[PDB]
């Protein structure tokens, strides 16, 4: 079974590749494989960025498939069976899309709760050991989750910070503060 | 590199800019896919013995309007830009 349901479409091929490779009980491997597999058609620029929207027939396509299949043995049988199924629906431009929301639902898997600290400016590294150790005393964080903090420079976030992970948030920018200011202004 | 190489022997290769094909036909407008370089009215010419004038570009493929015929136009087949705006004799 899934757990929870995410994403829109192509999350359908996504929910559906995790019920599967949930039985055995071998998803992080399934997805590990997967990245390495995408990355060595990223790695062919040519019909690895030339043929990700639809441009030949679903045939040869197909053989595409079999060709990166015979030359990447790892793969796992669930994803070596999954692009068939892409292939002879005759689609691989929402490849990687697959690929990203089955990573999603893995993580949720390992128990890891990613999660983007964006700032104005690179915050420093006391900053960011302060943070994850608050995030995981506030209750957003119960615990049985692990968070990770991702840092992101953001100029457009002027001023501030924003912590986002989950459906949780807390918003203690300068930028909004100034938005809500500049219309305030009447006298 | 041989992970390029496998690509490289199972393709007939493509790219498809400054040339499309077609994805399919009917109602007298057919649907190119490519034609990234085409002018907006421009005239294209087909290889099958037709002219037609690209009315909808749309992201990553254009529409072209066949201006009679619907015969010589099938799926697979090769559209080539022209390079030159719809234009009449005059003098």
């Amino acid at each position: 079974p899934p757990p929870v349901r995410l994403f829109g479409v192509e999350g359908t091929y996504a929910t559906a590749l995790y019920q599967a490779a949930a039985k055995n009980s071998s998803i992080d491997a399934a997805f590990q494989s997967l990245q390495k597999v995408e990355s060595t058609v990223k790695k062919n620029p040519k019909l690895g960025h030339l043929l990700l929207n639809p441009a030949l027939s679903l045939k040869d396509r197909n053989s595409v498939i079999d060709a990166i299949v015979e030359t990447h043995k790892n793969l796992d049988g669930y994803v070596v069976n999954l692009l068939k199924v892409l292939s002879e629906n005759n689609r691989l431009g929402c490849f990687e899309k697959i690929a990203s929301d089955f990573g999603v639902l893995n993580d949720a898997h390992n128990g890891l709760l990613k999660g983007t600290v964006t700032s104005a400016e690179p915050l420093d590294p006391k900053s960011f050991k302060r943070i994850e150790k608050a995030l995981s005393a506030s209750k957003l964080v119960g615990q049985g989750k692990s968070l990770k903090l991702e840092n992101v420079v953001k100029p457009e976030i002027k001023g501030g910070l924003i912590v986002e992970l989950g459906d949780k948030t807390v918003d203690l920018s300068i930028s909004t503060k100034i938005q809500k200011l500049n219309k305030v202004l009447e006298d | 590199s041989i992970l390029e190489e496998r690509i490289k022997g199972v393709s007939d290769e493509a790219n498809l800019n400054e040339t499309g094909r077609v994805l399919a036909v009917g109602d007298g407008i057919a649907r190119v896919f490519g034609l990234n370089n085409i002018q907006a009215e421009e005239l294209v010419e087909f290889s099958s013995g037709v002219k037609g004038m690209a009315l909808n570009l749309e992201p990553g493929q254009v529409g072209i309007v066949l201006f009679g015929s619907d015969r010589l136009v099938k799926e697979g087949e090769l559209v080539k830009r022209t390079g030159n705006i719809v234009d009449v004799p005059v003098g």
